[PDB]
């Protein structure tokens, strides 16, 4: 899957319906998977780097594979 | 409002680095061993000379970073030949007495000048030569783009200068060449731990051992064989307010950001 | 849903019929949702902003959304 | 549920019927919710002080209602 | 039980069968519990001490109570 | 199951299959434990060593068995 955006984790939302929003650079992102959750706000928490990689690219798209760097 | 930094010998350079914390920062009794004490930093710029890359000539003077003095940020670099300062896109209202301004395309972001250097820090290496080479591309610089050429060379210099100014651990491994480094990952997670060091650090009171994110120092000396200067809590390089506080638990001093992170 | 309350967690309480209340701001809240249990003691503990949505915007309210910021 | 006890936990012990002790100020009560193990590993770790509500406040007690602060 | 060994987890093993080994003291212990082997790597990955007591108190030993400082 | 590569994880990426990748050494090995995905994470974020052993030990690796030191 391509690169979407890299950068550091703006915000994380969980929704109603159990999907996870994240606002990392300039998009606006999300995905169901329930393991992403945690994984998700460790990363916000401590600050990481992360790169999100999708076909979705833009503001409403939906994520499955992160890098963490 | 100008300090040198001599890169002569090993000792010229680690003496002048101590100029300038002694200078900018006052010490904490509460972190000190051996007579050593971690400085804490208290806004300005001011010069620093780079001088000695070949002291037998003597000739690579003319080359003055402008740094500025509560984040250490180096905003740029000013060209003593001609008097036009150039610095990065993020400081661009910045200005130094006696100079000219010019403003590169690329801000001082470590992800840029590395994006555009095509360089990652991780395995950076760096000696007299190198240095050397460093000192010449930025000297030729004429021109608004922040280049490759001044993208790595700045890596560079901003490492043996800020880095190695913040870090008793990167002067350390650095010093030695004076008399090639290579820049280890455990190096390059310090710098990305300054500020939340900082937020720590003060809280020290004895603890066995303190650990912020990818770090751990088992000791006081340990603490300071590392890290020799911290912020006080321009952009502020500290975390912000209620944020981050160090925990204490079992004679362990943790920083509230990774012990939450990790818990669940 | 709408936003309702925006702030610092000022502390979360687990009840007997295993929910999980949260006082933010002067509102105190409560959901249904396991997972949201870890998420909102490690956002209290680092003293993260959250804001919570819903239209059960009072005391008791119940709710299921959230702004990890 | 009435308070019961209040301040930092003092150690915390999983039995071998698996359930889960705490001993908070002088009282030592213990819960049967498995999810309040976790939580309460980590209002420790980080020194929160938590209250107990209970109705069989005394050593021994068995307790379900926890307020983390 | 007795007390069996007490210190800090040395190292531990996530194996594939699903055992699992600590190390404290100088004693390499399993365990097969319900959550116990969670709870256990955050006292490894924060520091606690903890004192896992045990009858079988020997490498190879099982033990399913464990006390957390 | 023999060693394959000890040291500290360099990044994790959390796959679209599910899988859970980890960089450790100049390996890059992947598992399909569920629950390791958060410690491993984890250990990344604590700058701790680990020992990855496999029958696989070659670049797409599968592990399924970890010992943190």
């Amino acid at each position: 899957t391509p690169d979407c955006v890299t950068g550091k984790v703006e915000y994380t939302k969980y929704n109603d319906d159990d999907t996870f929003t994240v606002k990392v650079g300039d998009k606006e992102l999300f995905t169901n998977r329930w393991n992403l959750q945690s994984l998700l706000l460790s990363a916000q928490i401590t600050g990481m780097t992360v790169t999100i990689k999708t076909n979705a690219c833009h503001n409403g798209g939906g994520f499955s594979e992160v890098i963490f760097r | 409002k100008e300090f040198t930094l001599d890169f002569s010998t090993a000792k010229t350079y680690v003496d002048s680095l101590n100029v300038i914390r002694s200078a900018i920062g006052t010490p904490l009794q509460t972190i000190s061993s051996g007579g050593t004490s971690l400085l804490m930093i208290d806004d300005n710029l001011f010069a620093v000379d780079v001088r000695g890359i070949d002291p037998e000539e003597g000739r690579f003077n003319n080359l003055r970073l402008i740094v500025e003095r509560n984040n250490l940020y180096v905003t740029g670099f000013v060209n003593r030949t001609n008097n036009v300062f150039y610095r990065f896109a993020d400081f661009s209202h910045v200005t130094f007495p006696g100079t000219t301004a010019v403003t590169l395309s690329g801000d001082s972001s470590y992800t840029t000048l590395q994006r555009v250097a095509g360089i990652s820090r991780t395995g950076m290496q760096i000696n007299r030569h190198s240095l050397t080479t460093s000192y010449l591309d930025l000297m030729s610089h004429s021109g608004t783009s922040l280049t490759q050429s001044v993208a790595r060379a700045m890596l560079r210099f901003v490492t043996v200068t800020a880095e190695a100014l913040r870090f008793r651990q990167i002067q350390r491994g650095f010093r030695t060449t004076l008399d090639s480094y290579v820049m280890t990952a455990e190096d390059v997670d310090l710098t990305l731990n300054w500020g939340r060091l900082s937020s720590v650090l003060p809280d020290y009171h004895g603890q066995d051992s303190v650990r912020v994110g990818r770090i751990s120092f088992g000791s006081i000396n340990a603490i300071l064989g590392s890290v020799a200067l911290i912020l006080n809590c321009f952009p502020s390089m500290c975390p912000a307010d209620g944020r981050v506080r160090g925990i204490t638990h079992n004679k362990i001093l943790w920083d509230s950001s990774t012990l939450g992170a990790i818990l669940m």
